[PDB]
């Protein structure tokens, strides 16, 4: 266990190497051709040789946090109130190139410290940072949420339940392609021409809660059944 | 009318159609009525020589079991696919 | 030389680690990265770099 | 000597033509693009300016002028990006591939401005990649193609009828406000108008040329013809783009 | 147990779904013409009378 | 909780069927919903739910939509069943979006990111949905030795029925010929006789 | 090209071994 | 072994041993970063 | 070239399987080092030099030009052709040159 | 230029109610006539076979061209290139009645401080009562500056409901080309231009001043989010109020009236009735 | 006795040479050898299926090589650079065709001379020292790409690719017990 | 059978689609773009992001809402 | 340690007294082989998860 790896240390293979090519008798093999000039580290040691554990001489495999335990204290304590600052782009995996916002704000709870803001103030603030950027970015979202809805070619969740509504219905009440061919032509009536001792009548089609093509130019008329009815100022 | 070939060819290579099978026939035949009656009418009554032999070899089967309350569920289905 | 190589918790051989690299979850995953089957999955966002308690 | 120059200075041997003042002044803008390595690594985004091959110093030849070119790719497409870029962080489609980000984005509220900007990412990065600048012959795998469908038994109206169709196509964007794609539809090909925000990608198909009809594609150069013209430049301008199409791209994406 | 008892659980839902179907369906797939012919018999799968000694 | 370990971003994981529907396509608020619209059907992949509803063609199911959203054209119309069918399941692929897949991805082209880290992270993946790999995947459980004697003969036969001019056919790919000689056995790693009665017909 | 590189040719279109498809059908 | 706090024999890469200094040292490093908190030798109690 | 470029009458192809290895690399470690040097002699006169379009050698450290076929598959969507080309040949036709 | 081609269209459609009159088939009507029903519904009415546009043979906006075309119109394209063209004279003319009729000096002629600082006081009533503070109305147009899908003009509409003199007093909406939001059933008091005509021809302009000394240069460096913003100042600061007002208390003075209630109230028993003989022919 | 002693037939003259010309895929008719076993004339043989096993897993020797030089050495440095890229496909040469075994090989490729100052530049970019692997598995497949290892071009890729995620399962899945890193007594 | 066992059921006395289109969800999608709507909904994101250690139902971890409910008792 | 039956103990005590009043022990159905059903699966779960152990430190920790 002490020359556990001493007979395989890289140098003593390229040492030898060294004197085996050099004799002109041993043709050298490919690595030595190539590590001839790109000789190996000079002070990487085994633990096993220098007797002590935090001798990390190995210069790749090197472990070690430069993360000040005061740094990962702050960082934490950021983090730890707001998970979506925290995986921002760390979701499902580490992004070189693009900056992650918590170290963008980290950034700034410095600024503030140093500009007299006492601790528990600054974390208050610069997660405000996020909350006030975060609202636009998601304020924005509900501000093209109009631009879509209203233009009619997004489904916003009311009308995806209708999709699995239907898309339910096939498997729990088989349609035969033919029967389906008529659920596209009875209920595009119902969506393009749809409205929402005999009795005066039912809560029938004069009031119903479906949503038609149709109803949308009534909805646009304001129930007067008639062309002019805004009487704002208008091409002439 | 393709179908109505179908079913008669795997009659004639042996199989027997029971009677999931021949309600399989009666969806189609009911519902795709887009052809002229009278192609309906050579069906109309074929499909039921199916339901009539299908009853027929149907008792046999549950005959010795002295078992009613299936028989009387098994020609219950028969029964109101014929109305 | 007696004892050899040991850790000081339990003798293990291996630093304990459930999780090191920072990628290791995507790439194992990454057939189901390209066809889009990882968008909102938990497990690889939750236990991504899961390591054992101290 | 070309990375440590600015992003776009010219390069060659200095004529002398220029006083003091001639360089001092250069430099100043030598000094102020060093902003840019600043903001573009803090601007740094998973998605960016996607490289085109043929170079675009000149204007996309007959088609685009180099200061229409500017606008597009430099201003209005990065502006398509920088929102993706933006909205992507935060939400689940936070690093993905465009592919990933479109579908998962497409049709819903919420995440439309992710439909938004991707959909249009991938819209203005294809007619970059549709236009070749001086335009090619269809290659004959193609020919062969076209001419099956697209020519109701005439005289080899194999891209003559492509052409019209269009143009109708392009005219049929009564917006004025969207993208026209010739997409394989798994069965035929057929130009299909297409709304800014939506690609032919969200809608499962494969695309091969793309075509704007934005008026930023057009606006600088083409409405000068239809000053002078009074019908449509845009019917100029489509029988101007396949002066500069790349059927070559679209035989690749065929098979 | 927890993680078993959702997959206990969710075999529970899809075994209906699918107990349901042959019920549901148009005479849909019940019991299968092999599975009354050599699948129904006594066996060691099935209603097997006592397969131990003593 | 594990160190490291935290709750994903924003996903509230103390939801409930008695909570109301969400108000965002996602993942879970999608198959949240599904929940209650649906019961508990929860298919594998998408095609599994085709099975159920018993052959209906997408473009059918692109009819459907077509009538509750007049909005939007016949080939926008399909492109809705097939998410939400890929959402509530694995999201799929065809050889046509395997074609889909390289179009959006090569149009980009190369990334201004540091190591080119994205274009790897696509073309490592893209390797891996090549024949080249469901191949190479059968050789991996070929050498585990998981087949048994009735599998052997079944490749044999693959082999004596391949004409020497499909090998040299395949030997171009160097490994499409190992998808043959291996067919069974490259997807058998996914997934009482009755004979004739001879009675004397005489006696 | 010019100088170097049909109902029937076009039943072939849909060495040794590739004869057959010109042939066999 | 001898711990680190009494070692004579220092390692090639490893941080020799850390100076002996009362903690109200921060003005001394006045010309230094501005933003350097404080040095890895200095210690309070060592 | 002998295909494309000429008549199936003069042209002479060399087939692939009738060559010594195959007309391939052999896989390393099999052939006593036989196949090796041939890559290696065929790539020490394939290699490049001089300036490329980034602004350093080929073999430079840190620049390193065709990055997942980007040039390969730069000149696959170009095309290399001429308009004035694409003309002419358009206007002649069927017709021969000659 | 759109009066040209309605003069040259409304006498295919008859469903209009008038036509062929200097404007006196009030264009905004039309808009209000011709509604989604005309693009929304593309696929499902279905235009009448031997249609050129779903034989994708004559263009949308050039029917009107062929003479032929009125022979066998295309019944719902029709009402949309009469739709279309409507909308664009609409937003045209409300551009105009906004901004070339800005003529109005609101004081200090300044892109500068007022932005939405002087202005009328029953806006500043209204405003206050939507957007909490007329600073934050001031910098709520630069997101509905910034935030568009598609390029398009942001307006401003009021939504009736609550009686309190609050409820939608200002609701900010942009829209893609040339939809006015009329067909939406929402009153649009002011028009915001940010067309992508408008835009790229203010790219040129403030892209440089250049002294004429160095040589002719060109710019990158403009993001979107200034110059969208910058008109959306401009447009913001040269606005036309006193005529926003006029249309505020027309909008208010419609769904105040007690005849709107009314012709609502009168098409329910108009609409119930026509729906009752159907059920009773059926059985 | 070549299958004991582990060599083939040496080069001795004009007949042995074209002998091992036109070998072609050794990969494939190995397995046409064996999945003959179920002709009618032979019976399947477990020495030779045996010999399948190592026409397959030649070049594992090599490949689990590579699963450790990139998927185990924490911080390699940016194995985008030719520098670094040259001393995997160098070592690469040396772990297959055997010239030196793994356990060496590995000691080479961590204490290979990458950069002056290479702790300090890490710290800047490296935190804990880990590393990311997508840039260093893009050189480490690529290298069997450059050398002609497999005529399979997906064997190296796949076997990289396969080896990871088995592996990705166990506990501590990377970090090796230094003893049992490669094969050894 | 359902009339042999199954047969008394019914104890006492033992002897849709409809679809809803999208831009007809008019005040619902016009107020949501406010401020007021707005930071409501981010108010609730900011309640739902301190470091949350559940992770799971406290109702299977029964041994935490069977306290829920015990507070609740009270 | 884990000692699961908890249906256990019954059988094993009141059975050492089973002349309590006067029958077999036919409620151990229930508790001595239908309590293990419940479990049955979770042992074969400990079993594989103690295997890999036993298979785990022998590759690291075992000397």
């Amino acid at each position: 266990f002490d020359t556990w790896n001493e007979k395989y240390e890289p140098w003593e293979h390229l040492k030898r190497m060294g004197r085996l090519a050099g004799t002109g008798f041993y043709i050298p093999p490919e690595w030595y051709n190539h590590f001839r000039m790109f000789p190996p580290i000079n002070h990487n040691f085994q633990q096993e040789k220098t007797l002590n554990p935090h001798n990390v001489s190995e210069p790749t495999q090197d472990d070690t946090d430069y993360l000040s335990v005061e740094r990962i204290a702050l960082r934490d304590e950021l983090a730890r109130k707001s998970r979506l600052l925290a995986s921002e782009g760390m979701r499902y995996y580490n992004v070189f190139w693009i900056r992650k916002p918590l170290d963008r704000m980290e950034r700034h709870y410095y600024e503030l410290e140093r500009k007299g803001v006492a601790h528990s103030v600054a974390i208050k603030r610069v997660l405000q940072m996020f909350y006030d950027e975060l609202t636009v970015k998601k304020r924005v979202a509900a501000i093209q949420a109009e631009e879509a809805k209203l233009s009619g070619k997004y489904i916003s969740m009311r009308e995806a339940t209708v999709l699995m509504g239907v898309l339910t219905q096939l498997q729990k009440e088989q349609l035969t392609p033919h029967q389906v061919t008529l659920l596209a032509k009875e209920q595009r009536e119902k969506a393009q021409a749809g409205e929402a001792p005999s009795i005066s009548y039912k809560v029938t089609i004069h009031e119903t809660e479906h949503d038609s093509v149709k109803q949308l130019q009534e909805l646009a008329l304001d129930h007067t059944g008639k062309s002019d009815w805004y009487t704002g100022a208008s091409p002439v | 009318d393709d179908v109505f070939l179908l079913f008669d060819e795997l009659t004639a290579l042996g199989a027997r159609p029971d009677i999931a099978s021949v309600e399989t026939l009666h969806t189609v035949l009911e519902h795709a009525a887009h052809q002229p009656p009278e192609w309906r009418e050579t069906r109309r009554r074929q499909l039921v020589e199916l339901y009539q032999y299908l009853a027929l070899e149907e008792i046999e089967r549950l005959a010795p079991h002295r078992v009613d309350a299936l028989l009387s569920a098994q020609i219950a289905r028969l029964r109101g696919n014929l109305k | 030389r007696k004892r050899g190589r040991e850790g000081w918790l339990f003798g293990q051989q291996v630093q304990l680690h459930y999780h090191r690299f920072p990628d290791e979850q995507l790439f194992t995953n990454l057939t189901r990265w390209r066809m889009g089957d990882t968008v909102g999955d938990v497990a690889i966002q939750q236990f991504r770099n899961a390591q054992p308690f101290d | 000597f070309c990375e440590y120059v600015p992003k776009g200075a010219p390069t060659q041997v200095s004529l002398s033509v220029e006083t003091p003042y001639g360089v001092t002044r250069a430099f100043r803008m030598t000094e102020m693009a060093a902003a840019a390595a600043d903001a573009e690594r803090d601007a740094k985004g998973f998605f960016y300016l996607p490289r085109m091959d043929y170079d675009v110093g000149q204007g996309v030849a007959p088609l685009m002028s180099r200061k229409q070119f500017d606008v597009q790719y430099n201003v209005f497409h990065k502006a398509a990006v920088d929102r993706l870029n933006a909205h992507t962080l935060g939400s689940e489609l936070e690093g993905h591939n465009l592919n990933v980000v479109i579908r998962n984005s497409s049709f819903d509220a919420s995440h439309a401005v992710i439909h938004a900007a991707a959909s249009e990412h991938f819209n203005y990065c294809f007619w970059y990649r549709s236009l070749r600048p001086w335009g090619t012959a269809v290659p004959a795998r193609l020919k062969e193609e076209l001419q099956l469908q697209y020519s109701q038994n005439g005289t080899l109206d194999a891209v003559k009828e492509v052409q019209r169709l269009f143009t109708v196509a392009a005219l049929s964007q009564q917006s004025a406000g969207g993208w026209v794609y010739l997409v394989w539809t798994g069965k035929a090909f057929d130009v299909i108008p297409f709304d800014h925000g939506t690609c032919p990608i969200g809608s499962d198909l494969i695309p091969l040329l793309a075509l704007n009809t934005h008026e930023s594609a057009r606006c600088y150069d083409y409405p000068l013809a239809a000053e002078d013209e009074e019908g449509d430049e845009v019917e100029r301008f489509v029988r101007n783009f396949f002066k500069t199409c790349n059927w070559r791209l679209v035989e690749h994406y065929f098979l | 147990v927890q993680t078993d008892r959702i997959r206990q659980y969710f075999k529970g839902l899809e075994e209906l779904h699918q107990s349901r179907r042959a019920t549901a369906s148009s005479g849909g797939g019940g019991v299968t013409s092999e599975h009354k012919q050599q699948s129904q018999l006594y066996a060691l799968d099935n209603m097997s009378i006592e397969m131990h000694r003593n | 909780m594990y160190p490291g370990e935290y709750v994903p971003a924003g996903h509230n994981t103390l939801s409930s069927l008695r909570d109301e529907l969400r108000s965002d396509l996602t993942a879970q608020s999608l198959k949240e919903a599904w929940m209650r619209v649906s019961g508990g059907m929860y298919f594998k992949s998408i095609d599994d739910y085709y099975a159920s509803v018993d052959g209906l063609d997408q473009e059918q199911l692109g009819e459907i939509v077509s009538a509750l959203l007049p909005d939007l054209r016949k080939y926008e119309a399909q492109a809705l069943v097939t998410k939400v069918l890929e959402s509530l399941s694995k999201p799929a692929d065809s050889p046509s979006r395997q074609l889909s897949r390289t179009i959006t991805a090569d149009a980009v082209g190369l990334d201004n990111a540091p190591g080119h880290y994205t274009n790897f992270l696509e073309w490592m993946g893209r390797m891996t949905e090549t024949k080249a790999f469901k191949t190479e995947h059968a050789l991996f459980e070929f050498s585990r030795r998981k087949f048994n004697r009735e599998d052997v003969r079944v490749m044999f036969e693959n082999y004596n029925l391949m004409s020497k001019a499909t090998l040299e056919a395949d030997s171009t790919d160097s490994y499409s010929h190992f998808y043959t000689v291996l067919h069974d056995f490259s997807r058998k790693v996914a997934g009482v006789r009755i004979d004739p009665a001879e009675v004397d017909p005489e006696t | 090209f010019r100088r170097g590189d049909y109902i029937v040719g076009l039943v072939q279109r849909a060495n040794t071994y590739a004869e057959y498809i010109q042939q066999d059908v | 072994l001898p711990h680190r706090h009494q070692r004579v024999a220092f390692d090639f890469d490893d941080s020799l041993q850390p100076t002996r200094a009362e903690g109200a040292v921060g003005a001394w490093f006045a010309g230094q970063d501005p933003t350097m908190r404080s040095h890895p030798d200095i210690s309070a109690s060592f | 070239e002998q295909m494309a470029f000429l008549d199936s009458s003069e042209r002479s192809i060399v087939e692939g399987a009738r060559l010594p290895f195959g007309g391939k690399r052999p896989p390393f470690g099999t052939t006593y080092g036989m196949g090796e040097r041939i890559s290696e002699i065929a790539a020490d006169y394939a290699k490049g030099f001089g300036l490329g379009p980034h602004g350093h050698s080929p073999q430079h450290d840190t620049a390193h030009f065709n990055t997942l076929e980007a040039e390969q598959q730069r000149v696959k969507v170009l095309g290399l052709g001429n308009a004035l080309v694409r003309l002419f040949h358009e206007k002649l036709g069927n017709q021969d040159i000659q | 230029a759109a009066a040209a081609e309605l003069r040259r269209l409304l006498p295919l459609l008859s469903f209009a109610g008038r036509r062929t009159g200097a404007a006196t088939h009030s264009v905004a009507s039309l808009i209000v006539s011709t509604a989604y029903s005309a693009t929304a519904a593309r696929s499902v009415t279905n235009h009448s076979r031997d249609c050129p546009v779903l034989s994708k043979k004559l263009p949308l906006p050039l029917i009107g061209k062929e003479s032929s075309f009125a022979a066998r119109p295309c019944l719902n394209c029709v009402r949309e290139r009469v739709h279309y063209v409507s909308s664009l004279s609409f937003c045209d003319y409300f551009e105009k009645k906004c901004a070339e009729a800005q003529h109005y000096r609101n004081g200090a002629s300044s892109n500068g401080v007022v932005g939405t600082a002087a202005l009328p006081k029953l806006l500043l009533e209204a405003i206050e009562r939507s957007y909490g503070s007329v600073a934050a109305f001031k910098d709520s147009v630069m997101l509905h500056s910034t935030g568009a899908m598609s390029p398009g003009r942001l307006w401003i509409v009021y939504t009736p409901p609550i009686s309190g003199s609050e409820h939608g007093a200002v609701r900010l909406l942009n829209l893609p080309a040339c939809k006015v939001p009329l067909v939406h059933g929402l009153w649009p008091l002011a028009v915001i231009n940010m067309t992508e005509k408008r835009l790229c021809e203010q790219i040129a302009c403030r892209s440089g001043t250049e002294e004429g000394n160095d040589r002719a240069g060109n710019v990158a460096q403009v993001k979107l989010s200034s110059i969208q913003s910058a008109i959306a100042e401009e447009a913001l600061c040269a606005m036309n109020w006193k005529f926003v007002e006029t249309q505020l208390t027309s909008a208010l003075a419609y769904y105040s009236s007690k005849e709107r209630t009314q012709t609502q109230r009168e098409h329910r028993k108009e609409k119930e009735h026509v729906a009752a003989v159907r059920a009773m022919s059926q059985l | 006795m070549r299958e004991v002693q582990d060599i083939p037939k040496r080069l001795e003259g004009q007949r042995s040479r074209a002998e091992l010309t036109s070998r072609g895929d050794e990969d494939f008719a190995a397995l046409i050898e064996f999945i003959q076993g179920a002709s009618y004339d032979q019976l399947i043989s477990g020495r030779r299926f045996r010999k399948v096993y190592e026409k397959l897993s030649e070049n594992d020797d090599m490949f689990v090589w590579l699963c450790h030089t990139a998927m185990a050495v924490l911080n390699p440095g940016d194995m985008r650079s030719r520098l670094i890229h040259n001393h995997l496909k160098a070592l690469a040469e040396a772990v297959a065709s055997g010239e030196m075994t793994q356990r060496t090989a590995f000691r080479f490729f961590e204490s290979a001379v990458r950069s002056p100052a290479y702790r300090e530049i890490a710290a800047r970019q490296l935190e804990t020292g880990t590393a990311t692997r997508l840039a260093g598995l893009a050189a480490a497949a690529d290298v069997m790409r450059e050398m002609g290892l497999t005529r399979r071009p997906m064997s190296s890729y796949f076997e990289l690719y396969q080896r990871i995620v088995e592996r990705s399962e166990a506990m501590t899945p990377w970090g090796f017990p230094p003893l049992f890193q490669f094969e050894e007594r | 059978l359902e009339a042999q066992q199954q047969g008394y059921g019914s104890a006492f006395r033992v002897g849709s689609v409809h679809p809803r289109l999208p831009q007809a969800d008019i005040d619902g999608v016009l107020q949501r773009s406010r401020a007021e709507t707005i930071q409501a909904e981010l108010k609730q994101l900011v309640a739902q992001d301190g470091f949350i250690s559940q992770r799971g139902f406290n109702e299977r971890l029964w041994y935490e809402q069977e306290h829920h409910r015990l507070r609740t008792h009270g | 340690d884990d000692q699961l039956r908890l249906c256990e103990a019954e059988t094993t005590q009141l059975r050492m007294c089973m002349a309590k009043g006067g029958s077999a022990c036919e409620r151990e159905s229930l508790l001595l082989d239908a309590c293990l059903s419940k479990v049955g699966h979770l042992r074969r779960a400990i079993s594989q998860a103690g295997s890999e152990f036993n298979d785990w430190f022998i590759q690291n920790v075992s000397d």
